[PDB]
């Protein structure tokens, strides 16, 4: 739609004022781009905490996935946006969500080595024994990355 | 010296002839162009990495080259782009005065030593080191009308049969093909390759083996066996020539016996090198040639030669192929020359009319008709010697000089005619006295006018180069005019003019000329009686002077300033920008709608629309395009409503309706390298390896801050492209080693298929051309197609790409900028209405200082030159003043009297500002030089009035008021004759509506309006200025 | 003698030799310079706080200073009193032998896994009719 | 190396020659391609032309052609020098 | 160790180096400082 | 004047059947009949 | 060779005009120059 | 221009003798140069 495109750009940029207006005007919160990213995906990726909260309040799909099956929790967990990861999980984000590769937010958070997020994901009941298409756990990544602190948390 | 040539009229005639011959010779040989070289020397390093993304190109090519641009002479700054098309451009801009050849070879040499550090594929494609030049002489479009040929089919014919001949044409400096010559395209089928257990690696291996030049040797080569009879060259395998031969390339032989060939696993055709651009001319497929003008060549002759060459190529053209001329500057340059020669002739015709109106004899009217052409020709000889070319700036530079050239002729003759009338002296002795009265002033005037115009040339940067063209042109013209006035015209006046009886002012004649003499003689008495009353109450005119000075200063500040006025060139641009991530097809639909509008609703105005899909000045990609609109003849489009600006603004309003596209039209600037006055060019640098995202945020922080000052800064925007979605595909190393698949085979299969791979050369009809292996369209479109590509493992089994790969979406730059070997982000913008650039820049510097730690800034392009060369303006103005004062001080032998002359400046300027502000023109170069010629002539008039008045007080021991009234009486007629002639002479330029009118309007209006005040005011005011000054200091 | 032309004539001849030189000598980059043998000035760089080592200071000077000074007009040559950082792989022969490996395998592996690949584009030109997706493909990149 | 005149002319001579358009003070350009594989494109310039500047202008224009040439030709090398056709002297050497 | 290019002006080149170093100082890490332990231009400037 | 040329034609399909690489063929012909520049050596303190 | 011959007429033409104008200026006359310059053919025939 | 009255001599291997023989030739020259303090002073090689 007309406003759908302006929300995607506004959600990406981080313009809180423009989002508020578009939420009032009635912009589609499930409006995807070409790759299949909702405004929540954009806000989750670029780390805009308020817009993530604003979109979720406006009945935005928290478990919306792209053409490759990656959710906003994947993008938030991978790029180390601790604050956003918590908000998504509270609004009912699937912590064991698998993309087309079988990669969960735990795998991504482990690979970039975001210690604080790994604990939060585990706290909300993340499957630590979860494997990707190559049969790799979050622990398998930590020992291959050589992250001693991360490996100890996964024990 | 006048006395020397009054007794020696033949010596003067010899000098006249020598000058005329030298000038005549110069006009024949002088180069002809639209505009000369103005922008500083720049060297553009360009390369291509087929299939490579922005980052890949940057971190493999751009950074490596940038690091090895060390020990080069007179380098100012170095900018670079690295885009997702696989292209890189590094523009090294040099100091104004640097040898562009030395600058190029120094860059080209330091690159050669960095070539071994670049990737194999980039070394293979090559790196081009060229001198920057956007100024095309003309673009020759080549189109197919019967739809038998594609754009690639046309491009090949142009490359083979036309380009080489157009290159060898007399006066052509460089030629640029719009499109590529044929390439052997192998469109691979992944389902077929997997069926026979093959890969792109095998296809590349097979092509390199079976399409190659093999060395053999000779029969009976030295050292031979003594008694050898025959010595012949052994010819082995050579390069393939046809698609059929590439089809019969053997890949594999099966056990059963049946053979696997390249045609069995791929489609083969003679295609283009790349498919990024889709060129169209009113819907029909199109290519073309970008022709540039050689150094010191003639644009008119070069154009005629190109057309004459294209003409004799037409008989060999295939059925459907036609030549079109969407862009051509020589039509404009033809009119520029004709209109100037028409003005210079009409000027001398009007002098004849004015000379005869007042003096009333044909022996007087000839002397200016002789003297002026002698100077005009002489000027060409001096400019030819200085190495100048016939261009718009030097042409109009002489039109502006007409005022000074016409005066020097009139002043000398009138003064002789006056002395003969008042004293009844014979022509020869009357000329000796006449020249005796003015010779001192004319030598003074030369040094004064020199002091005005010479400093104008000493300006730096692009703007300073334009001023230099007007400066040397006017100084040269004026210099010879004074020289001719002291050599030729005295001799002519002494010989040609007949005697006049003492007291005979032609009041005793009949008819029109009888009435005019009594009319003027009593008008002269009204004028002297008038000045008489003015010189009793001088106080109120010093008040009226301050009203003019405040009037001037007011209008000066509240007149919009520019570099050059926009012209109707017969063409204009129309940008088409779609949302980022859009496809080539989407952009074509918009360009089709844009092309439709112009050929439908603007059918009366528009001739053709060159729809270039894929091209964008501020970044390439599928989601950008340009429509090059070509209009019909200037005569066929009557009224302002059917001119470019009117069509431009109508089109912009129409295309604002278009759904998902930023579409708008804009007229082309006179010179592209300047940009816009009020506009600035700001570079935001990464000074501590912060990365891309951290510089993106810092840019967004500055753009947000700049937006919160609309009163100072407007249209503040990034020049670059925004981050776009990209398909990240991690190759699992363990899974690849486990199945026995090498990383070379994986990265080659992906790179060759999806990106393309330049394998080697082949010879199509005796021309070396490229061979590209790539995936057929339908197997390299969507992420699902990744899994359909199979790589062979060491064990022999075929492994799909899915088995050892994982993919996800991320955001990355499709065009990474750098400035002085550091990551940069160019930000454009302009000063708000009323504000100067200096104010706008000073705020941008303040906002920049409150950005995160590690983020620096710098000024580039027009802003870099404005920061440095702009500061010279007052220091030259100062030097000019001191020299002018010194020159007048020497002339009059008085520190005080010079002031009387220097007070005349505003009288000429006020009129120019009225005419400009009234009409709605700008403070442009044509107007600004237009002032200096109006100031120069008003000063010249005053210098004579003050000299005459002074000489009467010194020699004949007259009173101040007596001498002043006597002086202004004698100088009344020649001032009116010069003005009447010049104002009528420049009148056509003011009312001009047709081609190149914008410049004529700027030149004409700023002179006519200024001359009206300069004449009307100075005749009353210079008397006042002299009296007040002479009283104050004596 | 025109030093600018002297450089051009000398390099013209060096370009004929460059191919005949080893692959290793070319990849270190041959330089043709026209400078006075004696030093104009020495620009010393130190850390007063003692936060950075001799090797750290040298790296910064090479990475964030040297290039711009070398590009400056009149600067014939710039000698770095130090060395720019480089990813050092300090090999252990006892450990290479244990896993049946050599320096060759280490060099081969680095060349394969530390590589910046040209992987093309999705919906790249020439595309199919009715394509809506266009995005650059990113395979392996350089290691940081 | 190991190329015939026909092949050399198509792949090298014509490629270089068609990049030698628009050079300051060029009178004429003679060239030859032989069966040994050699090319020799001699550009004669106007009388009084700065020979060193001429050389630079040619070198610059050649390096646009350089990458379009075959791989073998680039590895062998290409020179751009000021050339006279006749010998000042021949200095013979014999063994008595 | 900066060496003067063939036929270039020592003082003018030295001035340009200081202008380039002056643009780098603001973006230095905490503690880093420029020192001038050798320079031939100060003599040429003062001696004249 | 135009000279005669000895045009030898290598059958790559027939070579593959016998199990010989066309690289070895090209090198064997090229080296033998034309001569091949392998590398350099030192003849009395000079590279040749 | 052809260049030398093609410019020879232009060379004689201007050379005559210059010598004529040079004499015209020096002796302040048109008769003296024209009276002298009629001698040129008497010399040229001797050379031929 | 160099030091007041210093000289820069080059000893050349004109007939491709080798390094060792050029070293011995140099040692012979330095030996004979050493035993003329009245004429020559501090004569030494610049190399290692
Ligand atoms: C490749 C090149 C292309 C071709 C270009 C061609 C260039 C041609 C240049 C040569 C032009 C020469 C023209 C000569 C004109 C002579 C006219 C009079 C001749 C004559 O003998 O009469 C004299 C009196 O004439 C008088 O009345 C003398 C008074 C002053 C006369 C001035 C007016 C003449 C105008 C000449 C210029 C016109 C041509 C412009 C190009 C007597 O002689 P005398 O010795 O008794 O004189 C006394 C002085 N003491
Ligand atoms: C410093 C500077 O910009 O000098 C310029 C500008 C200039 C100083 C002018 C000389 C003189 O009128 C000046 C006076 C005091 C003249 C009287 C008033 O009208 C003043 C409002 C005016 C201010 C500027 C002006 C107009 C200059 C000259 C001298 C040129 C003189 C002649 C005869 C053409 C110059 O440019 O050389
Ligand atoms: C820098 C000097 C300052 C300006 C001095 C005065 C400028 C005005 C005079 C310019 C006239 C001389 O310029 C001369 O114009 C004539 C026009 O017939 C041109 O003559 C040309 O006409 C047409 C134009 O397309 C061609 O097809 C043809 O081949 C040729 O005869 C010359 O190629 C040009 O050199
Ligand atoms: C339309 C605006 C553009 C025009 C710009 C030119 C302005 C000058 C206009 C012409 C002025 C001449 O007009 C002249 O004015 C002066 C006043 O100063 C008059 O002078 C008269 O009044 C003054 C003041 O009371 C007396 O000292 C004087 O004795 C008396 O003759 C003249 O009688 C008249 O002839
Ligand atoms: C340096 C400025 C030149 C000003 C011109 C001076 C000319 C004065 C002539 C005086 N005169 C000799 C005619 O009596
Ligand atoms: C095409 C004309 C070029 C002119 C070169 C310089 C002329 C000098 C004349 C003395």
């Amino acid at each position: 739609s007309d406003l759908g495109k302006k929300l995607l750009e506004a959600a990406r940029a981080g313009r809180d004022d423009e989002v508020r207006i578009l939420m009032a005007n009635g912009a589609d919160v499930n409006a995807a781009d070409v790759v299949g990213w909702t405004p929540l995906h954009l806000a989750a990726y670029w780390g805009h905490l308020e817009i993530v909260e604003v979109l979720l309040k406006n009945g935005a799909d928290v478990n919306a996935y792209d053409t490759l099956g990656s959710t906003p929790l994947h993008l938030a967990a991978h790029f180390g946006h601790l604050e956003i990861v918590e908000v998504l999980l509270k609004n009912g984000a699937d912590v064991n969500a698998k993309d087309d590769n079988g990669i969960t937010p735990l795998h991504l958070a482990a690979n970039r080595g975001h210690l604080e997020i790994v604990e939060v994901l585990l706290k909300y009941g993340a499957d630590v024994n979860a494997q990707d298409k190559f049969g790799k756990t979050a622990f398998d990544i930590s020992i291959n990355n050589g992250n001693e602190d991360l490996a100890e948390i996964l024990q | 010296m006048p006395n020397f040539f009054i007794d020696r009229p033949i010596f003067a005639w010899v000098i006249a002839i020598i000058i005329m011959l030298a000038g005549g010779l110069a006009i024949l040989k002088l180069p002809v162009a639209q505009y000369p070289t103005i922008a500083p020397p720049a060297v553009t390093i360009s390369a291509s990495y087929p299939g490579a993304d922005a980052k890949t190109v940057q971190d493999t090519v751009t950074q490596v080259i940038e690091q090895n641009m060390n020990g080069i002479d007179n380098l100012m700054y170095m900018s670079s782009n690295s885009d997702s098309t696989g292209t890189v451009q590094i523009t090294l801009t040099f100091e104004s005065g640097t040898d562009a050849d030395i600058a190029q070879v120094q860059v080209q040499n330091k690159l050669q030593l960095a070539m071994p550090l670049l990737p194999q594929e980039v070394q293979q494609q090559g790196v081009s080191v060229e001198k920057s030049s956007s100024s095309f002489l003309m673009v020759v479009g080549v189109i197919n009308t019967d739809g038998t040929m594609t754009q690639e089919d046309i491009s090949d014919y142009v490359a083979a049969n036309m380009k080489d001949a157009i290159s060898r044409t007399s006066g052509v400096g460089d030629v640029q093909l719009f499109g590529s010559q044929y390439a052997m395209r192998i469109w691979m089928n992944p389902n077929e390759l997997n069926k026979f257990q093959l890969t792109p690696v095998d296809v590349i291996t097979a092509i390199k083996a079976q399409n190659a030049q093999v060395a053999a040797g000779q029969l009976g080569g030295t050292p031979p066996v003594k008694g050898q009879q025959l010595n012949a060259s052994i010819i082995a395998q050579t390069r393939l020539t046809s698609t059929e031969e590439f089809g019969k390339i053997l890949l594999k032989v099966n056990q059963d016996g049946s053979r696997v060939l390249l045609r069995d696993v791929a489609k083969i055709e003679l295609g283009g090198e790349n498919y990024d651009i889709i060129a169209e001319f009113n819907g029909q497929p199109a290519s073309g040639l970008g022709i540039k003008l050689a150094t010191g060549a003639n644009a008119l002759d070069t154009a005629a030669a190109i057309r004459a060459e294209l003409a004799k190529m037409e008989p060999f053209f295939p059925s459907g192929l036609k030549i079109v001329y969407p862009y051509d500057t020589t039509p404009f340059v033809k009119i520029s020359i004709h209109e100037v020669v028409k003005t210079l002739v009409e000027a001398i015709i009007l002098v004849f009319l004015v000379m005869y109106l007042f003096l009333q004899n044909f022996r007087a009217t000839l002397i200016p008709t002789i003297a002026v052409p002698v100077v005009l020709l002489g000027t060409a000889a001096v400019l030819a010697a200085f190495g100048f070319s016939i261009n718009t700036l030097t042409m109009f530079g002489m039109v502006l000089a007409i005022g000074l050239l016409v005066d020097d002729a009139i002043v000398v003759v009138e003064n002789v005619e006056r002395v003969m009338a008042e004293e009844g002296l014979p022509p020869k002795e009357a000329t000796r006295k006449s020249m005796g009265q003015i010779q001192g002033a004319l030598v003074g005037i030369a040094m004064v006018l020199s002091a005005v115009f010479v400093p104008m040339a000493f300006f730096g940067g692009s703007t300073g180069a334009i001023y230099r063209q007007f400066s040397i042109t006017i100084v040269s013209a004026m210099a010879l005019s004074v020289l001719v006035a002291l050599i030729l015209t005295p001799a002519l006046c002494a010989t040609m003019l007949k005697p006049i009886a003492k007291g005979d002012h032609g009041e005793g004649k009949k008819g029109f000329f009888g009435w005019f003499n009594r009319m003027f003689e009593k008008s002269t008495h009204h004028y002297t009686d008038s000045v008489g009353g003015i010189l009793r109450s001088t106080g109120r005119y010093l008040v009226l002077y301050l009203i003019i000075v405040v009037g001037m200063a007011y209008l000066f500040v509240r007149l919009p300033s520019s570099f050059l006025p926009d012209e109707d060139q017969g063409v204009f641009m129309t940008m088409v920008q779609l949302p980022a991530g859009a496809t080539q097809e989407r952009t074509q639909k918009v360009l089709n709608e844009v092309t439709h509008y112009y050929l439908t609703k603007e059918k009366n105005n528009v001739e053709s629309v060159f729809a270039v899909n894929g091209f964008g000045f501020a970044g390439r990609g599928q989601n950008t395009g340009i429509a090059f609109v070509s209009l019909k003849d200037w005569a066929d489009r009557p009224g302002e409503e059917n001119k470019v600006e009117a069509i431009t603004m109508r089109a912009t309003r129409a295309f604002s309706q278009i759904k998902d596209a930023m579409v708008f039209a804009f007229n082309l600037p006179a010179i592209v390298e300047l940009g816009t006055a009020t506009g600035f060019d700001f570079e935001l640098i990464d000074q501590a390896g912060l990365g891309h995202e951290k510089l993106t945020q810092a840019r967004n922080q500055l753009l947000a801050e700049a937006a919160k000052h609309p009163d100072m800064l407007t249209s503040v925007r990034p020049n670059g492209l925004e981050d776009t979605p990209q398909f990240k595909i991690d190759i699992d190393q363990e899974k690849a080693q486990a199945l026995g698949v090498s990383i070379n085979d994986i990265n080659t299969t992906l790179g060759a298929a999806w990106g393309g791979s330049y394998v080697n050369d082949f010879i199509d009809r005796g021309r070396v051309k490229k061979v590209y292996v790539m995936s057929e369209a339908k197997y390299r479109m969507l992420p699902d197609d990744i899994g359909d590509w199979y790589v062979r493992a060491a064990d022999g089994q075929m492994v799909p790409f899915s088995a050892f790969s994982s993919s996800r979406w991320e955001y990355g730059s499709p065009r990474l900028e750098r400035y002085n070997g550091l990551p940069s982000m160019e930000i454009l913008g302009q000063a708000a209405p009323g504000k100067s650039t200096g104010e706008a820049m000073e705020l941008m510097e303040q906002l920049a200082s409150k950005l995160p730690t590690g983020v620096g800034y710098d000024w580039t392009g027009m802003s870099y030159q404005e920061r440095l060369s702009g500061n010279q303006a007052p220091s030259l103005y100062a030097i000019s003043l001191i020299v002018v004062f010194l020159c007048l001080a020497a002339l009059y032998e008085s520190w005080s009297i010079p002031f009387s002359v220097m007070l005349v400046v505003p009288l000429g300027v006020i009129g120019a500002l009225l005419a400009a502000t009234f009409r709605g023109l700008t403070n442009d170069v044509y107007f600004q030089v237009g002032l200096l010629t109006t100031i120069g002539l008003s000063a010249k008039n005053a210098i004579l009035i003050v000299e005459f008045a002074k000489d009467l007080m010194d020699k004949e021991g007259k009173g101040l008021i007596e001498a002043t009234l006597d002086a202004v009486r004698m100088r009344l007629r020649p001032i009116l004759m010069t003005s009447l002639a010049f104002i009528l002479g420049v009148m056509p330029l003011v009312i001009s509506t047709g081609a190149g009118s914008g410049a004529q309007n700027a030149v004409g209006t700023g002179v006519m309006g200024g001359m009206v005040t300069a004449t009307v005011l100075a005749i009353f005011f210079v008397p006042v200025f002299f009296v007040v000054v002479r009283r104050r200091f004596s």
